[PDB]
RNA sequence: UCGCUCAGUGGUUAAGGAUGUGUCGUCGCAUAGACAGCCAGGAGGUUGGCUUAGAAGCAGCCACCCUUCAAAGAGUGCGUA
């Protein structure tokens, strides 16, 4: 923390980091872990087995580490209640993949600590379409 | 891929002819019968095709006519033989008419391809 | 066509079917002009002119104003045609009207400093030179691209200043000795 | 969008901008002309669509529509057409086109844009006026539903030509 | 390299008036070519 | 009177072309004195689901909802596993 920082982003999984396929010392040699992956998303990164988890991971001239993330469960909350099977082929082509009717409550119902809106007419414009990739039909818009 | 037998024969003879129709979308035209050499009409949608798409269907408004009888070149002073070349000839009429957007005439940009003479798109 | 421009009033041009030239601080500029064209000065401004109409002054004028400038730089204006180099070294010097530039082969090659843009060197990493020219000014800026061509990977020796244009790469990218 | 003009003869039809022009409006025959600057305001959006006025060298004020289209074969300058005007009692040819236009829902499982090549339709029209008001090229293409012309929205009334099966815009992708 | 009606291909190829030409010059750096 | 005018074609020659040119119709507009040559804005849900090493704006299939704010593109082209 001399007097600069860096950038970069990365879509850091479920903490695979530590036998060797994943990508543990094959992503650590300029500051980013090599010693340290517990209590760093896997600190409260252990509310559920298969998340996500966003962060902009600060990697300084010193290799101490800590925490400073973002907040995760702002996507996941519609992340656990489907899955990933029948969900993304090809979409347009019938009239595949389904979540819920009342399941659009709760499902834009999170955008607060994370979206720099979070109002009313706000708070679930951005989310919206999450599954949008998957190409469905809304059945409800949060209401 | 013409006629299946019924007979040789035919002359010459150039002008223009009789089988334009006011188009839908975009048009194209001939423009006098041209050069086109059958084994070059049989390598006019295929040239049309490299890849347009996975299917595809427009619609055109001629047909191959042809025979030419060319013999051999031993000593050419006799009478005949038989075609052994084969064209279509044509005046000025539709072939193509696209019914896509943003293409417009990509496969009628190599059509002139395969045309030592001028051939128009038009539009209609 | 044009005519404003940026000059006090320490400068005086002719009327003579064409002889005209400058006579500021160094100049004396090569003026040599047609018959159908020629205009008269009015001041310590300028006009513009339309003795015949159509494509007569529309070719060796409505750009008259303009070539001045190949004499603004040096009567007030400035000069200097500044770059780096980086192929072997940045060494150049005079000494009269010869420039050795250092790099390469022992086979010479010299080239014949001009009048104007013949050099002054005081910093050797890059090369300083005078040049009252504005003929020789990007020329001699080009004098360096017909035969000891930069490499065609990092950013060496053609540079202007600071822009996008980045060193050239192939494949991906390396380099050592 | 004046009128005047005359010769009886194919010399002002033949050079440069003009066209030929025909009337044979109730005691009103004659073959005038006119320029060819905005003429070609035909099919473009004003076809049969609405019906406004011209001033004749003279008399009267005849609104008349378009009567078909044509341009010209092969090129691009429309040698003479043809010419309706309302003010006869029993000709033939209407002008009720069948277009087609959108995304196309073909890349369901293979077929590409609305094609149509033909320029003739199942139409009649009892007077001489063609509206403009039709579709007739979408409605799901897939089977179980096409679209083609039979009756369709039709004009106004009903249709009269020979046997009404053409084949126009349909489906098959 | 060819001596006929070929288009000027990118408008950013300037025609150039020469000795009678039609030129193509494409849109940055990658083909100078001229008849 | 005067254009294409400048290639020496006119005195053996063409499919395809080059923003050369006398001249007829539209257009978003510099009687907001626009764009075409800049200063400052250059980021959030999501850095999208999916072939899952990450593919995270760019090895892939598909897809385009809102945000600080009076607006701003599911990302053209650069670097690139």
């Amino acid at each position: 923390m001399k007097k600069v920082a860096g950038i970069v982003k990365l879509q850091l999984p479920a903490g695979k980091a530590t036998p060797a396929p994943p990508v543990g010392p094959a992503l650590g040699q300029y500051g980013a872990n090599i010693m340290e992956f517990t209590k760093a998303f896997n600190a409260q990164t252990a509310d559920k087995g298969d998340a996500i988890i966003p962060v902009e991971i600060t990697i300084y001239a010193d290799r101490s580490f800590t925490f400073i993330t973002k907040t995760p469960p702002m996507s996941y909350l519609i992340r656990k209640a489907a899955g990933i099977g029948k969900g993304s082929s090809t979409p347009n082509k019938a009239k595949v993949g389904k979540l819920n009717w009342d399941q659009v409550l709760e499902i834009a119902k999170t955008k607060m600590p994370d979206l720099n809106a979070g109002s009313v007419e706000a708070a679930a414009n951005t989310v919206a379409g999450t599954a949008r990739s998957m190409g469905v039909t809304v059945e409800g818009g949060p209401n | 891929t013409k006629f299946r037998k019924q007979f040789r024969g035919r002359m010459t003879g150039d002008a223009k002819g009789g089988d334009y129709v006011a188009f839908g979308d975009y048009g194209l035209i001939a423009m006098e019968p041209a050069w086109i050499k059958s084994n070059q009409i049989e390598a006019c949608r295929i040239v049309m095709s490299r890849h347009f798409r996975r299917g595809g269907k427009i619609y055109i408004r001629i047909f191959p006519d042809k025979p030419v009888t060319k013999k051999p070149a031993e000593t050419r002073m006799g009478k005949g033989k038989g075609a052994v070349e084969y064209w279509v000839s044509v005046v000025k009429p539709g072939r193509v008419m696209f019914e896509v957007a943003g293409v417009t005439e990509e496969q009628a940009k190599e059509a002139f391809r395969l045309a030592g003479h001028k051939l128009p798109i038009q539009t209609k | 066509g044009k005519q404003p421009i940026a000059v006090p009033s320490g400068v005086t041009v002719n009327a003579q079917d064409g002889v005209f030239k400058v006579k500021g601080p160094k100049g004396e500029l090569t003026v040599p002009y047609n018959t159908e064209l020629t205009v008269r000065q009015d001041g310590d401004q300028l006009l513009v002119e339309r003795p015949s109409d159509a494509q007569k002054h529309r070719a060796l004028h409505g750009l008259t104003r303009t070539l001045v400038a190949n004499a603004v730089k040096g009567v007030s204006d400035g000069y200097t045609i500044n770059l780096e180099l980086r192929g072997v070294g940045f060494r150049a010097k005079l000494t009269g009207k010869a420039l050795e530039m250092n790099i390469g082969y022992s086979h010479p090659v010299i080239i014949e400093p001009p009048a104007g843009v013949t050099f002054a060197v005081p910093e050797p990493t890059r090369i300083d030179v005078s040049g009252i020219d504005k003929q020789l000014v990007g020329q001699v800026a080009a004098n360096v691209r017909k035969v000891r061509k930069p490499d065609a990977y990092h950013g060496k020796g053609v540079r202007f200043v600071g822009e996008q244009i980045a060193l050239k790469a192939g494949k991906a990218g390396a380099t050592g000795g | 969008m004046e009128l005047t003009a005359k010769p009886r003869t194919p010399k002002q039809k033949l050079d440069e901008s003009m066209i030929a022009a025909v009337a044979y409006n109730k005691e009103n025959n004659v073959s005038f002309a006119l320029d060819r600057k905005a003429f070609d305001r035909a099919f473009r959006q004003q076809s049969t669509t609405g019906l406004f006025d011209i001033t004749v060298e003279g008399g009267e004020t005849f609104p008349a529509l378009v009567k078909a289209v044509q341009m010209d074969k092969r090129k691009r300058a429309p040698i003479h057409v043809d010419f309706y005007m309302v003010t006869y009692g029993e000709p033939v040819e209407v002008s009720v086109p069948v277009h087609t236009t959108g995304r196309s829902q073909g890349e369901v499982q293979g077929g590409l844009v609305d094609i149509v090549v033909h320029n003739l339709q199942i139409v009649a029209p009892g007077p001489r006026r063609i509206p403009q008001e039709l579709v007739v090229d979408v409605t799901k293409m897939n089977i179980g539903d096409h679209i083609t012309a039979g009756d369709i929205k039709l004009p106004e009334g009903c249709t009269l030509a020979a046997d009404p099966e053409l084949t126009v815009v349909s489906v098959l992708p | 390299k060819v001596r006929s009606s070929v288009k000027k291909m990118c408008d950013n190829c300037k025609v150039v008036r020469r000795h009678g030409r039609v030129l193509v010059i494409c849109s940055n750096v990658k083909h100078k070519q001229r008849q």
